[PDB]
């Protein structure tokens, strides 16, 4: 763990955009 | 338009100098001195000097001015830029800014200053690119400077593709005296310590209030902020065209982005102080603090600084949760507290002599501030929607990134 | 030590001729006239280390004004250092070059960089006018009579967009002086 | 003490020697060097500095180092002078006017009581065409067998054909080393 906010996973674009 | 730029020190000796026109005398240095000596004692001292025709522009560094002495009227915003690279690139070689490493390096800082600017243009501003041309411990330049792509270098290999962002929120709340808060601004920071094999290109997606009302989502919480601005990799064309926030991230940890805009919620923490101080008799140190962020975020390493009396001595403290210090050197009393839940209510009671001997003069009254910082908590309600990474060979990376809430300006005036 | 220094130099030896530099940029650094060691360091010029010949160009150019007479003798040291394969030792020379207030030593410099005004290398393109910029500044009518205008001109045109940048930047200072 | 290892370095070959490069300007000074260095006639402007180079024959390193023979650089020879443990003269037989200009400078040169200890290394350069003097003419001219308690030696070499070269760098070698 870290303080600040834990590291999460992040995605790569807007799916629901098209 | 700086005749020469030169590292001082605290003593007014020059820790070490370049010129790079010749049009103005190495020895007006020694007059900068006595002039900053003059206009610190007449209150007329400012970073931009003036030696008769030759103007001397210094700058406060951790152990020295950078005085940058100029002849004619050059670019002054040009020459804060480039002291200002010159010191970042100073920060990233050396990791300590004293006199210990100015004459430790010497060798490689003269072929770094001669690198970076010529006949008063600078010309190399990549920390990385310097070092991979100028080292202290050499081949031809780099081909990443002369090409186009100057915030990637090509080639990088690595064995995971791995990404560290960084949501960082200082939440600034100028409360005045009379309890109203005319200052609330909140700046975001999108920084991002990217480190993969090769150069790709990011192709950033956030819940953005204009991006979303564009593409007609404008219903969610989208994040309006009023500033923000791309860092080097970011190409600026696709901002302006369509808000497509698309950049080769660079080596290492940086900052692509940065929001700033104005704050209309209630602050974090409501503070009230009250000062029962008897006439040269106690003093009382009526301090209630109460949170008004989530109960589900934890203030962690909460620092309340309340300034205490210059003169005052023997205090008693009197709170409830949080230890309470006072600083010698700081003159104050800080609230210091471990985790801070949402919510939370700490009242404290100080009470302190006072000195029979009446002030010669008076001290002010410095502003009240809080170092508070809760992470994990997202106030703006700015959600990041995905982030394009694509590499010409293909690979699948698994960025992290967190987001951290501090206190920035969080200043509360004094009664 | 000044003896000592000078022996130092006048020596066979790499690492001591590398240690010597270092003391002097250091006296020289510290607040000492080195000055009158240029003339010993001359010899000690042509020098295959990159760093050695960085602190001699230094040398040179802190002690060009000093002893403009003494100066005479490193044109043949930067003309065949004009050629030299690495895109950093050229644009050091050629920075070395502007560097110089010797009114005599950029007249001999003026092939040199008609040779580098057409470098391929956007560094060294950036170099070449930085060069001549430094050439107009100290010597206006030098430099027309050179005729690096119509290449100045031109070398917005081309590719290297650092290197158009600062060409351009040359060109406002031209036109601005 | 112990000479040990330096007999050992000396058994395989240690001693390098000194060389100095004097002479009047377009007399095959950097003609001569690049020849003896590199073994071709590359064309060169005119030294306005100088020219450092090292040669290295029959285990010896002899440094070389090119001095023009300009106005400006005709006084400069004396900083060449120091730590220079030979001296090589570039005379010009085709320059009957600079002849004399030649003998001259050789004559104020040889004159210095630091150059003392440098035998004579004078070459006839030129040596190509017609109007080039031989190995005794040009040497009467410039007086020399005058020259008291100097080893000189007079060698023609011709700056297109290179040749007698290695003949001057054998003598020198004799001249210079006293060893079998
Ligand atoms: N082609 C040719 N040139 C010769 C010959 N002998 C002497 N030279 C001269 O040697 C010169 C070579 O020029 P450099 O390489 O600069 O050497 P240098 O003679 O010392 O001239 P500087 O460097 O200016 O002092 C030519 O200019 C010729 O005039 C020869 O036999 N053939
Ligand atoms: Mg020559």
């Amino acid at each position: 763990d870290r303080k600040g906010g834990s590291y999460s996973q992040a995605a790569g674009s807007d799916s629901a955009q098209s | 338009s700086a005749s020469a730029v030169y590292v001082l020190d605290l003593k007014g000796k020059v820790l070490i100098c370049r010129n790079y026109r010749g049009d103005v005398d190495m020895s007006e240095v020694e007059h900068f001195m006595p002039i900053l000596m003059e206009k610190e004692e007449e209150g007329m001292l400012s970073p931009i000097l003036a030696h008769g025709g030759v103007r001397f522009m210094w700058i406060k560094h951790n152990n020295l001015y950078l005085v940058a002495t100029s002849k004619k009227n050059a670019c002054v915003s040009l020459v804060f830029s480039f002291l200002y690279k010159v010191v970042q690139v100073f920060s990233e070689y050396f990791k300590e800014l004293e006199e210990e490493s100015i004459r430790d390096n010497f060798v490689i800082i003269y072929e770094l200053l001669d690198e970076l600017m010529d006949f008063g243009y600078p010309q190399t501003t990549d920390s990385k690119i310097l070092q991979e041309y100028i080292t202290q411990e050499a081949p031809r330049p780099p081909a990443t400077v002369t090409n186009a792509v100057s915030w990637r270098s090509e080639g990088i290999k690595y064995r995971k593709n791995e990404v560290f962002l960084d949501v960082i929120e200082a939440v600034n709340l100028l409360v005045s005296a009379n309890g109203n808060v005319l200052r609330s601004e909140i700046v975001g920071s999108i920084k991002m310590r990217v480190f993969l094999s090769g150069m790709p290109e990011l192709r950033l997606g956030l819940n953005d209030k204009v991006l979303f009302d564009n593409t007609g989502r404008g219903k969610s919480k989208s994040v309006e902020l009023e500033d923000v601005k791309f860092h080097q990799c970011v190409r600026l064309s696709r901002f302006e065209n369509d808000r497509t926030i698309s950049f080769i991230p660079p080596d290492g940890e940086f900052e692509l982005m940065s929001y700033r805009l104005n704050t209309h919620v209630k602050p974090l923490i409501w503070i009230e102080s009250v000062i029962e101080k008897h006439s040269h008799s106690r003093i009382e140190y009526m301090v209630k603090a109460k949170s008004q962020f989530k109960r589900r975020s934890t203030a962690n390493n909460v620092e309340i600084h309340i300034p205490v009396p210059n003169d005052a001595d023997s205090p008693k403290f009197k709170t409830t949760v949080g230890s309470v210090k006072w600083v010698p050197e700081n003159s104050e009393i800080v609230w210091s507290v471990k985790s801070f839940p949402g919510g939370k209510e700490y009242l404290m009671r100080a009470h302190f002599g006072l000195p029979s001997v009446e002030a010669e003069d008076k001290e002010g009254k410095p502003p009240i501030s809080v170092k508070f910082e809760i992470p994990y908590f997202t106030t703006s309600g700015i959600q990041v929607r995905y982030l394009k990474i694509i590499e010409k060979s293909g690979y699948q990376a698994l960025p992290w990134v967190r987001y951290i809430t501090q206190n920035g300006d969080y200043q509360l005036r004094t009664q | 030590e000044i003896f000592e220094l000078k022996a130092e130099l006048n020596s066979d030896k790499k690492e001591k001729k590398k240690e010597a530099v270092k003391k002097v940029i250091a006296s020289m650094t510290v607040g000492k006239d080195v000055s009158a060691l240029f003339p010993d360091v001359v010899n000690c010029m042509q020098t295959d280390n990159l760093e050695l010949k960085k602190l001699v160009y230094l040398y040179l150019m802190n002690y060009a004004k000093s002893q403009p007479d003494m100066a005479i003798m490193a044109v043949n040291t930067f003309v065949k250092d004009c050629e030299d394969p690495n895109p950093l030792i050229r644009a050091l020379a050629v920075r070395t070059m502007g560097c110089i207030r010797v009114d005599k030593i950029t007249e001999y410099l003026c092939e040199p960089l008609r040779k580098c005004l057409k470098d391929e290398d956007p560094y060294v393109r950036k170099t070449a006018a930085v060069c001549v910029a430094k050439l107009h500044d100290i010597n206006a009518q030098l430099v027309e009579d050179q005729g690096f205008l119509d290449t100045l001109k031109d070398l917005i045109s081309d590719s290297n967009p650092m290197v158009v940048a600062n060409a351009v930047a040359a060109l406002s200072e031209i036109a601005e002086s | 003490g112990n000479i040990f290892a330096n007999l050992f370095k000396g058994l395989f070959g240690k001693k390098e020697m000194r060389i100095l490069m004097v002479g009047l300007d377009a007399a095959g000074k950097t003609t001569i060097l690049y020849k003896l260095k590199l073994g071709e006639i590359v064309t060169t402007i005119p030294t306005i500095g100088f020219n450092v180079e090292t040669v290295e024959y029959k285990n010896i390193s002899f440094t070389v180092w090119d001095v023009g023979g300009q106005d400006k650089i005709r006084p400069l020879w004396r900083h060449y002078f120091q730590n220079t443990q030979g001296l090589i003269f570039v005379v010009d037989s085709n320059d009957r006017e600079r002849v004399n200009e030649a003998r001259e400078e050789l004559m104020r040169m040889l004159a210095e009581d630091e150059l003392r200890d440098a035998v004579l290394l004078v070459f006839a350069n030129k040596q190509d065409l017609p109007n080039a003097m031989n190995a005794a003419e040009i040497t009467d001219k410039l007086g020399l067998h005058s020259l008291r308690h100097r080893n000189w030696y007079i060698q023609a070499t011709c700056a297109t054909s290179g040749d007698g070269l290695y003949e001057g760098l054998d003598w020198l070698s004799n001249q210079l080393r006293n060893q079998k």
